[PDB]
């Protein structure tokens, strides 16, 4: 990595010079081009879940990790979506996830949107949350306060952190 | 990579 390169990630993430190095080392080891893909990604999710099919659910945190929508996920795009989720404020992540669930990048997550999201999990992995459906009414009957059918990021961020498992989750 | 994960899923 370059001095310039190196200087402007650690300038930009929660990590030191030396963690940026020591990243882009791993980064470089698992992804020798330097320039991960869509199948690369989806290896990351198949451990952790490796008897549903992640396909689906890769592909919308690909996107997400994309920052500048250029088809790949290059280290300063993967350092910065990891910075976020490793250390982020429970603000930060919430508005990181935010990003990931408003698919057409408006300001507002769907009902529809969530149902994508929420499904696209369950793919990838109680009777009372068995279904994404069941998921996504719980979800919005504690979040939608305005009761339209969309979540705003402040509907998103408190009803998120309201939730003592959500906030167990992203400790 | 655990920390992606978590942040990624944690709505389901
Ligand atoms: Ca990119
Ligand atoms: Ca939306
Ligand atoms: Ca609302």
């Amino acid at each position: 990595l370059k001095p310039e390169v190196v200087e402007e990630l650690t300038r930009k993430t929660y990590f030191t010079e030396k963690e940026v190095q020591q990243w882009y080392k791993g980064f470089i080891k698992d992804c020798p081009s330097g320039q991960l893909d869509a199948a690369g990604f989806q290896k990351i999710y198949k451990q952790f879940f490796p008897f549903g099919d992640p396909t689906k659910f890769a592909t919308f945190v690909f996107n997400v990790f994309d920052e500048n929508k250029d088809g790949r996920i290059e280290f300063s795009e993967f350092i910065q979506a990891l910075s976020v989720t490793s250390r982020g404020t429970l603000d930060e992540k919430l508005r990181w996830a935010f990003k990931l669930y408003d698919l057409d990048n408006d300001g507002y997550i769907t009902r529809n949107e969530m149902l994508d999201i929420v499904d696209a999990i369950y793919q990838m992995v109680p009777e009372e949350e068995n279904t994404p459906e069941k998921r996504v009414d719980r979800i919005f009957a504690m979040m939608d306060k305005n009761a339209d059918g969309k979540l705003t990021l402040q509907e998103f961020q408190e009803g998120s952190k309201a939730d003592p498992s959500i906030v167990q989750a992203l400790s | 990579l655990e920390t992606v994960v978590a942040n990624s899923a944690f709505i389901a």
